[PDB]
């Protein structure tokens, strides 16, 4: 449920509440190790905005590149 | 298939379609309350004396479109698939003629092209909400109905034969 | 001295009612209104001279507005003489010039009757019974332009809010006016002060308005029947009664509620005014309306009934005693029906989050009540499925 | 699922559940109605500008509220109210999205103009709700109506619920999922359960919008009104006789018309015996005393049930006095009815007049004239018109006889005219 919300947010085309939370969220899926939690946060953004705006995030110079597995 | 002819046009010959009915219409239900003979609803003591149907495009501001209600004993899924199958042909129509999608609009806009792919982002959203699929399945949707309009073997000048040909399309 | 200005009024009346239209078409107001306007019209006691006196007042202050906007209103009886067709029609000057005034006057004391015979108040002036607090009011809320305000015209509509019947009256004079003036003296504190501390602000607001100076002379009996009274009417203007007993049973209550509230007032029991009265409602408004439901649900809970509210629950055991011994009857159909429409006021009553601070007695009221619906529910369930 | 035969009331709930949701506003935009109709009440005559004239900070910013409130509901549902609505409304008005800059007219309902808007939004709501309930009645097989009018409606008998926080919690907890052995697992919906929780209202109400009305004089009102409560009659001839020799002034006429105007407005509002007499009536039940010296004696015979005759030959009276002696009986009407005939109108309006009796003709006319043109439509058409509409005993002769060459913008003079032949023969 909480990497729901973090793709519902990041789905948005963020005052000082959204912006922690992802932060966290961030920290939560660097610190944890697994990729189980990135692949679901992908087939989530993927099931809310098709999978060309996840490959433009695969894209360098992105601010949302960890959502993506290692 | 025949049915497709009125999309045809709106997608080619769109001029010819100014003056039609689209399946994009609330079609007022009226053709409890009464009116005096001047004009006045009363169900006299105000005034003491004891269609409506617009044609062309009639939705509004893209934004505001929120819930897909029918009226005209339709799913809201068909009924939305329609409404989309008549934005694209619109659409076309516009590149093709612009003009003529701007007086089919009501109210007239500036841009057609941009209102309409509006208006399709939104059927597409209401879409996977009422359906659950993701957003590439729903677009896969639209190709599945589009692939089985093309397989099976007017002008809608009439707000009549527009629900008949609605009824058809959605069977 | 230069005119018989209560032989003019009095001369007035019947074209002034003639102007006069009620919403619930009270046919048989128009009479009764210009008998009583004809019998105070005088000077027997002071209180029809006082009554004289306050409309010549209003009237004076009406026709100095009216006459602020034109030219040389001291120029009114020339341009009665420029004037040939009222010369006609009245024959002599005199005439002409007794008609001109009525005509000033009639629509001014028409609009003054349609403001002080709302809901029949007018009766409260003549009754003979009627306590003397009610007349000192009346007149002081007639006397009082700033708080009975009365915008000018420049037909008529009476706006009897409650629902009185032939010749009943509003217990409390103008209790519409005092409502809506406590009404805006509520919001005004809500706006200015916090959430805690607006019941002490509303009060002290109220005792420093001259209507509260007033009221706060009435001491002993009066103020209580003043209370009850204002209670009553305040129900009639909130919420739609049936019976009488109804409003009975819904003025005890809001009574109890108030004095709950002014028990927890940071303050001795010393009188209780009329902006506690409001503030009971607006605690207990949920309450009050649940009882009103249930009340039109189930009629016969009244005539099954027989510090702190309570009446709320009573009536809810009373319901569930009733569908008990009612069980099944007239027919399952009808039973179940009751039973369901009756769910959502007991599960309000029969439930913590709209009960608070409630007494013991209260409490053991609401859990049997609790151990009767859950039987009555299983019942009702097992009849509208099996 | 075909749920509309399994489950109607939530079929029913969800096709119009954006539009039910805002039902829960009904209470505060006519508790707003009401107020303003009391406030506005008795009086002819922006948003922001209402607002500005409230230096009150508590009663501004709830007023505020109330509109924002009132604006929103309109304008989420403007469009619907331009099409699936029973109140007909122009175009013009549910096309734009409304603001504090609006006009203070929507917000003041009425059945005509921009106040129609309010009305219409109420109604709708209304619709809304009842509907729904029939529905439930349809399920509930028992006519048990709650009826509730709009003259008392709380937040209790009105639709009132939330996606986020009620609804939406009641459909996650029928999402009863299922699984087989080695097959995946299955989502469904006990539609049953969700309609009996949702069924869960049980409650009624009926329009009786507040408004006031655009008036606030049209004698034929008071005309009908009093012949709905009462039953009225035709002067006799002798009381006709009577009247016009006693009457020889103009002003005892208009006092006696005074008198006929005041017993007529107080029947109108309650009405009373027909045969009673007038002098009667008027001393003891309206305590007309101290001014009805000299009318009695004309009132002697007149009964309540004559008022609206005599006022009507008074009236008259009074013009064909104003006509014995040159002057203008008509100075209240447009000077374009004052037009004079040509030689071949005035023959056939000779011709007619022989043909036609003088007195009903030219009191009929006269009360025609000063109830309604008070000069290009027929004075055939609307003559019969107005005949008809009060159920008039139409003659043979002015039917069948009247000259159509004869237009309205003479009619005055036409009428003149017959009073002169009537003035010449008497
Ligand atoms: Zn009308």
């Amino acid at each position: 449920l909480c990497l729901d919300r973090a793709a519902d947010f990041l789905s948005e085309p963020m005052a000082k509440e959204k912006q922690c939370y992802l932060q966290q969220v961030k920290q939560f899926c660097i610190r944890v190790e697994n990729d189980w939690h990135r692949v679901y946060l992908v087939r989530k953004l993927s099931s809310q905005r098709g999978m060309e705006f996840v490959q433009g995030l695969s894209k360098p110079g992105r601010p949302h590149q960890w959502v993506f597995p290692k | 298939n025949e049915l497709l002819e009125p999309l045809k046009n709106l997608a080619f010959s769109p001029a010819t379609m100014a003056h039609a009915f689209l399946p994009t219409m609330p079609e007022d239900l009226l053709a409890h309350w009464y009116t005096c003979p001047n004009g006045h609803p009363c169900s006299c003591i105000d005034c003491h004396a004891p269609d409506r149907t617009q044609t062309g495009h009639v939705l509004g501001n893209p934004q505001r479109r929120d819930v897909v209600t029918c009226d005209r004993g339709l799913p809201p899924v068909v009924f939305l698939l329609i409404r989309l199958l008549t934005h694209l042909a619109l659409l076309l129509g516009a590149s093709q003629s612009s003009q003529a999608l701007i007086n089919i609009i009501k109210p007239p806009v500036r841009d057609p092209k941009g209102f309409l792919q509006q208006h399709i982002l939104k059927d597409l959203e209401q879409l996977a909400k009422m359906l659950g699929h993701s957003a590439d399945e729903t677009i896969g949707v639209v190709h599945l109905v589009l692939r089985r309009l093309l397989q099976e073997q007017t002008e809608l000048s009439t707000k009549e034969m527009r629900n008949n040909w609605e009824k058809e399309i959605a069977a | 001295s230069i005119l018989d200005t209560t032989r003019l009024l009095r001369s007035c009346v019947q074209s002034a009612v003639g102007m006069l239209r009620d919403q619930n078409e009270s046919c048989t107001r128009n009479m009764r209104r210009v008998v009583l306007l004809l019998g105070l019209l005088n000077e027997d006691d002071a209180c029809h001279a006082s009554f004289l006196r306050v409309s010549k007042m209003r009237l004076s202050v009406f026709l100095k507005k009216q006459e602020e906007s034109q030219f040389h209103p001291l120029e009114w009886l020339a341009r009665e003489a420029c004037n040939q067709d009222a010369l006609q029609e009245a024959g002599t000057f005199r005439h002409t010039l007794w008609k001109r005034v009525q005509g000033a006057v009639t629509p001014l004391l028409a609009s003054m009757i349609s403001f002080i015979d709302r809901d029949g108040n007018l009766e409260l002036l003549t009754r003979p019974d009627t306590p003397p607090w009610a007349r000192d009011l009346w007149m002081f809320i007639f006397s009082d332009t700033m708080l009975l305000n009365i915008p000018l015209v420049m037909y008529i509509v009476v706006q009897n809010h409650m629902n009185l019947s032939e010749n009943a009256s509003n217990n409390v004079p103008f209790s519409w006016k005092i409502k809506d003036y406590l009404e805006e003296l509520w919001v005004q504190a809500q706006y200015i002060t916090d959430a805690e501390g607006l019941p002490k602000k509303f009060v002290d607001i109220f005792q420093q308005t001259p209507l509260g100076r007033f009221l706060a002379q009435l001491h002993g009996e009066p103020q209580q029947e003043l209370l009850q009274c204002y209670l009553k009417d305040f129900i009639l203007l909130t919420m739609r009664v049936s019976t009488e007993e109804e409003l009975k049973f819904l003025q005890m209550a809001l009574w109890s509620c108030t004095r709950k509230l002014k028990a927890a007032s940071e303050a001795p029991e010393e009188e209780v005014s009329l902006p506690w009265v409001h503030l009971a409602y607006q605690r207990f408004r949920s309450r009050l309306q649940n009882f009103s439901r249930i009340l039109t649900i189930y009629p016969q809970v009244l005539h099954s009934l027989m510090c702190e509210m309570t009446l709320d629950a009573f009536a809810a055991m009373a319901c569930t005693e009733m569908l008990t011994r009612n069980t099944l009857k007239p027919s399952p159909q009808a039973w179940l029906q009751l039973v369901k429409n009756l769910s959502m006021p007991l599960e309000l009553i029969c439930s913590d989050e709209h009960m608070q601070g409630s007494g013991s007695l209260a409490q053991a009221v609401i859990r049997e009540v609790r151990a009767q619906w859950s039987r009555i529910f299983s019942t009702a369930l097992f009849v509208e499925h099996v | 699922k075909n749920g509309k035969e399994r489950v109607p009331i939530l079929w029913h709930f969800l096709q119009k559940e954006a539009e039910l949701r805002l039902v829960k506003f009904l209470p505060e935009i006519l508790a707003l109605q009401r107020d303003l109709v009391k406030q506005f009440q008795n009086v002819q005559q922006s948003i922001r500008g209402f607002l500005s004239k409230h230096s009150s900070d508590g009663l501004r910013q709830l007023l505020h509220n109330r509109i924002t409130v009132f604006l929103s509901t309109w304008n989420k549902l403007r469009r619907s109210l331009e099409t699936n609505g029973e109140i007909n409304l122009p175009k013009d008005y549910c096309s734009t999205d409304l603001d504090l800059d609006t006009e203070f007219e929507i917000l003041l309902p009425r059945r005509r103009g921009l106040g129609l808007c309010a009305t219409a939004l109420v109604s709708y709501l209304i619709r809304l709700h009842n509907e729904i309930v029939y529905a439930v009645e349809k399920l509930s097989k028992e006519n048990n109506s709650y009826s509730v009018d709009a003259a008392e409606v709380t937040e209790l008998h009105v639709i009132s619920y939330e996606v986020e926080r009620d609804l939406t919690p009641l459909i996650l907890s029928n999402c009863q999922y299922q699984v087989e052995e080695g097959r995946e697992t299955v989502q469904e919906f006990d539609l049953e359960k969700i309609q009996r929780q949702i069924v869960s209202r049980f409650l009624q109400g009926k329009p009786r919008l507040s408004l006031k009305g655009i008036p606030t004089w049209n004698y034929e009102h008071l005309f009908m009104d009093i012949k709905n409560k009462m039953a009225q009659d035709s002067l006799p001839s002798s009381v006709i006789s009577a009247i016009s020799g006693q009457l020889q002034s103009y002003s005892d006429a208009c006092e006696v018309l005074s008198v006929v105007e005041v017993t007529l407005g107080f029947l109108s509002t309650a009405g009373g015996d027909p045969n009673m007499q007038l002098n009667v009536y008027t001393q003891d039940i309206l305590q007309m005393g101290d001014q009805t010296i000299h009318v009695l004696k004309a009132l002697n015979r007149c009964q309540l049930k004559h008022t609206i005759a005599l006022w009507q030959f008074l009236s008259a009276h009074k013009s064909e006095q104003l006509l014995r002696l040159h002057k203008e009986p008509f100075g209240e009407i447009s000077s374009r009815y004052k037009a004079d005939l040509s030689p071949e109108n005035a023959k056939l309006l000779s011709t007619f007049l022989n043909q036609t009796g003088l007195d009903a003709f030219l009191l009929e006319l006269h009360e025609m004239i000063i109830l309604k043109l008070k000069p290009q439509w027929s004075l055939r058409d609307t003559l019969v018109s107005y005949m008809q509409t009060k159920e008039s005993e139409i003659l043979p002769e002015m039917a069948s006889q009247f000259p159509e060459e004869i237009l309205l913008a003479s009619c005055v003079s036409v009428w003149k005219t017959a009073a002169v032949l009537k003035w010449n023969r008497e």
